[PDB]
RNA sequence: GUGGCGGCGACGACCCAUUCGAACGUCUGCCCUAUCAACUUUCGAUGGUAGUCGCCGUGCCUACCAUGGUGACCACGGGUGAGGGAAUCAGGGUUCGAUUCCGGAGAGGGAGCCUGAGAAACGGCUACCACAUCCAAGGAAGGAGGCGCGCAAAUUACCCACUCCCGACCCGGGGAGGUAGUGACGAAAAAUAACAAUACAGGACUCUUUCGAGGCCCUGUAAUUGGAAUGAGUCCACUUUAAAUCCUUUAACGAGGAUCCAUUGGAGGGCAAGUCUGGUGCCAGCAGCCGCGGUAGCUCCAAUAGCGUAUAU
């Protein structure tokens, strides 16, 4: 500790989940639901 | 040597926590991730001071490392922090199954290693230990788990499943992660995962509670007014000290008969309510007192807060009140006997809950974990005499509604600020809405539409009602708060058995809906069936066993799990409706899966920003949806005259009773049937 | 021809003898104590017969018998610094020599038990008693010395090269055994210089209660001068040894203020525009790195790598 920042002394996919340009909070606000096979998309 | 900077989120995350005694969640992805606890142990420790923190250790089948001295040693026959840190650290480990020896004991964190067993029961009971600053740490080892994680990102509709269950529970527990405010996801390496969208906005609080404040004004305005304030200064928490004001203004009363009923679910204090309530009484000039529970082992802390109580206002250990303990191998170190001679002669007695004898000359009676006696037994027990009852949320609403009704005077009291963290935890709020522990207190009145003609059963699909989207979401939790209001008991684990379980089938019961409509429609009734047989469970091998019957088992009928009708439409006859539809649906009168991803296909898929893929339907007509063709149809509960009547009014014929009733309950198991050979077993 | 004969070794084996022993006897001989004169039969003391046990002879033990046994020629009883001895070999300037031999017992505390030629085991086990450690609380595993003196490193390191021992063995192993550290209690030997020359002065030295009496082949000078010698130290190489250190050899550097600088105790001399005290105007005592301004290494005596003080005597 520096009082600044913090010293500490499969792959391909971790890197793929590093640049992910849209949050999975924003994918889930953007989805929306259809009832009864047909209606208004409720989202 | 070469260093990598840390991301100052982490630091920052867990700074905040421990200033404002709140825990946060740690997602470790990664089959390293055992050497990440090692490092973010280290980092707690800096951050708290009252000492060095405790770690809890879960698992399922099997731990790495020996976690014993001597055979970690002969195995290792070049160094290793890995090592250093189980040497160093006080852990206690605890398997999945074996969760229920560390309910009362607090950790400083606690870690949970294998994510693919993850069950409700285990969540809930392994989070109430984390204290205070303390982290909770989930780890993904297996590369089954990554890839899940991976498609869910990549498109929210698309899920990957390989091959038999569909495990929907563990992808609403990843969706889950982005609402929680105090999640951060990192990887084998310090390296934070930028899906909660609230990671980017994290920073540090500036260098005390509204509720504290009170209590403190209460300890310092109560010293006038005592030995009340006594009991008071011993109290933690606010709310702890207006249940002890209102249990000794009821002592105080000049009347036969009185009750208070402390209502506190599991976190809050509410054997040391009751424990400070009895010394008060003991400071009055009670003299008979009784306690009583299921078994004398279940009443530990309760002593414990009596002595407390006594020990604050003199009351010495020997001088004063002699304690006579158990004596005895089975039900150890319970001190069923309490004597205290100081004023005139005062006991306070342990007796079975099957001891409504004995209670002739009672002046006070506690009860505590009521809902854990059978409800025949708790009548017994109210008498002429003051009674103090006390029971955890998560009938015995019925009888304190009759209470209201009611000769005996009735206090409510309930318990909402927790003891070992401070009330808001983001961590907590993110549990509860997860496993849905918690039901709206006010509920909407709606109209009432006609009873026997007018309503449709309709098929809820599983896929489409567990998928986190916010209309789902509103659905599953005025299902669930139905679902668990019913006669039958409540467990978290039911949620697992409605996501996970097959051949189980949801059935609810609509009103008309109008061609315009809200978002949602009212729910009246909601019913679940499981197939059995030819298309292994109560109904099929019991009549096989008792009935040695051969050509049964070959058949092929559901039973019916749970019935339930909302309680203000209760008892008009919604119940009856819905199992007319079934009838029709199953003899066939009626006239007749989400996107899964390839496992070699996992990678190929990249990113849709906007999801397209259709979804399957919330609610499917029975028209729609084919019929499987049953047999029979059964049920399975404990007998009771009110459901009694109901099921033989509904064709349902028994066949069944077991013999010895259930220990909890006092009721016992039916088993009924509804179709020549059910002639044979009537018989 | 399921012919017949054969060499040199290894291992095991009944019995006899031998070697190494071990165990019971015979004879001879022990210190002080009589203010211990009697003792033994106080769960056998002496002897006889038969038997048990034991490797064997035997009151060693058990049954049945006799009344025996020892004693002033000292029985019996009690004692006894019973670290100290005892021996051995070798030796010209008196020996600061060397080595060896033991009386038993125990392995947290008393009993029981297992192997072998040899142990009632320097080692396992069971029960009881006493301690203490780990745990997920269910169960599991165990048998010595340092300081208290301002003071805790050998409580270690290297090797079987010597001497010898054990093993299937020429070879392996041996904290048996061998090698290596500090040190004014003390004892012994020894440096810190030696040899020449020049110049300039006129006074040494003994005795002596202030006068004096003797006397000279030299003395003094913090004077100058010269080129020979050497070890304190610094630093190669052999030899040594299981390896290395040490001792003995030996290459090269290493002195004029030779500053490459000996101490301890005792007794004296020298002083200002300086301080204090007391007086007998100008004095005396004590003392003096301190003054007006300025801050960039005197002499003599005793012992000598040794020499004082205090207390008791
Ligand atoms: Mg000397
Ligand atoms: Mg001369
Ligand atoms: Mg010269």
């Amino acid at each position: 500790y520096d009082k600044d920042a913090v010293y500490v002394d499969t792959h391909e996919l971790v890197q793929s989940l590093i640049s992910t340009h849209s949050t999975i909070d924003a994918k889930m606000a953007s989805s929306r639901v259809t009832l009864f096979s047909d209606s208004k998309p409720l989202g | 040597m070469h260093r990598k900077k840390v991301d100052n989120r982490i630091r920052i995350l867990i700074e905040n926590g421990v200033a404002e005694r709140q825990r946060s969640l740690f997602v470790v992805v990664g089959d390293r991730g055992k050497d990440q606890v090692v490092i973010l142990h280290h980092m707690l420790s800096k951050a708290t001071v009252k000492a060095r923190p405790s770690v809890l250790w879960c698992y399922k089948k099997e731990l790495g490392f020996s976690s014993h001295r001597k055979k970690r040693m002969r195995q290792l026959q070049q160094d290793d922090p890995f090592e250093l840190f189980i040497a160093a650290t006080n852990i206690r480990y605890c398997y999945y199954n074996e969760t229920h020896k560390i309910l009362g004991n607090t950790f400083g964190m606690c870690v949970l290693q294998d994510f693919e067993a993850l069950t409700p029961n285990l969540l809930a009971r392994t989070v109430e230990t984390v204290e205070g600053g303390g982290l909770v740490v989930i780890l993904l080892r297996t590369m089954n788990s990554l890839k899940q994680l991976y498609t869910v990102t990549m498109d929210v509709h698309s899920r990957y499943r390989t091959e038999d269950v569909v495990g929907r529970f563990n992808e609403r527990f990843i969706l889950s992660l982005a609402s929680c405010k105090k999640c951060l996801v990192i990887d084998d390496q310090l390296n934070i995962l930028p899906i909660s969208s609230h990671v980017a906005t994290m920073e540090a609080l500036p260098p005390l509670g509204p509720s504290d404040l009170e209590l403190r004004e209460l300890k310092e305005s109560l010293q006038d007014t005592q030995p009340v304030g006594v009991l008071v200064d011993c109290c933690k928490t606010l709310d702890q000290a207006k249940a002890v004001l209102k249990f000794i203004e009821g002592i105080s009363e000049k009347t036969l008969r009185s009750t208070v009923a402390l209502t506190a679910a599991r976190g809050r204090g509410k054997s040391a309510a009751l424990g400070l309530a009895i010394a008060g009484a003991v400071a009055f000039g009670y003299s008979n007192i009784f306690v009583t529970s299921p078994s004398p082992d279940n009443l530990h802390t309760l002593f414990e807060f009596v002595f407390k109580g006594f020990d604050a206002l003199q009351y010495q250990e020997h001088l004063d009140y002699e304690i006579i303990q158990s004596l005895n191998p089975e039900f150890n170190k319970a001190v069923i006997r309490v004597n205290v001679f100081r004023e005139h002669r005062q006991t306070i007695q342990y007796i079975h809950p099957a001891d409504a004898v004995k209670l002739g000359q009672a002046e006070l009676v506690v009860i505590d974990e009521a809902a854990a006696i059978p409800l025949p037994l708790v009548k017994s027990l109210l008498g002429p005499y003051l009674v103090f009852m006390a029971s955890t949320i998560n009938l015995s609403l019925k009888l304190i509604q009759q209470l209201r009704q009611q000769a005996r005077t009735l206090y409510e009291v309930s318990l909402q600020e927790s003891i070992r963290y401070a009330p808001g935890d983001a961590v907590e709020k993110w549990l509860n809405d997860l496993l849905c522990l918690d039901c709206l207190n006010i509920t909407r009145i709606v109209s009432g539409c006609p009873l026997p003609e007018a309503c449709e059963l309709y098929y809820v699909n599983r896929d489409t009602l567990f998928c986190y989207h916010k209309a789902s979401e509103v659905f599953l939790q005025r299902l669930m708060a139905l679902y668990v209001a019913s006669h039958y008991k409540n467990s978290p684990n039911d949620l697992q058995m409605l996501s996970d379980a097959p051949a189980h089938h949801l059935f609810c019961l609509l009103p008309p809906v109008p061609p315009t409509q809200n978002a949602l429609p009212e729910v009246l009734a909601v019913i679940q069936v499981c197939l059995e047989g030819e298309i292994g469970d109560l109904i099929p091998w019991t009549v096989s066993e008792q009935f040695q019957d051969p050509d049964f088992g070959g058949l092929s009928g559901g039973r019916v799990v749970r019935i339930a009708v909302h309680p203000d439409y209760q008892g008009m006859g919604y119940g009856s409706r819905a199992l007319q539809l079934l009838q029709m649906y199953y003899e066939g009168r009626f006239p007749c899966e989400i996107h899964t991803v390839s496992s070699e296909a996992v990678s190929l898929l990249e990113e849709v920003i906007t999801p397209r893929k259709d979804l399957p339907p919330l609610l499917l007509k029975l028209n729609e949806r084919p019929a499987e063709r049953l047999d029979y149809l059964g049920v399975s509960y404990g007998l009771t005259p009110r459901l009694l009547k109901f099921w033989k009014r509904a064709g349902f014929v028994p066949v069944y009773l077991r013999q010895t009733p259930n220990d909890l309950t006092g009721e016992h198991s039916c088993i009924m049937l509804k179709t020549g050979w059910l002639a044979a077993f009537w018989k």
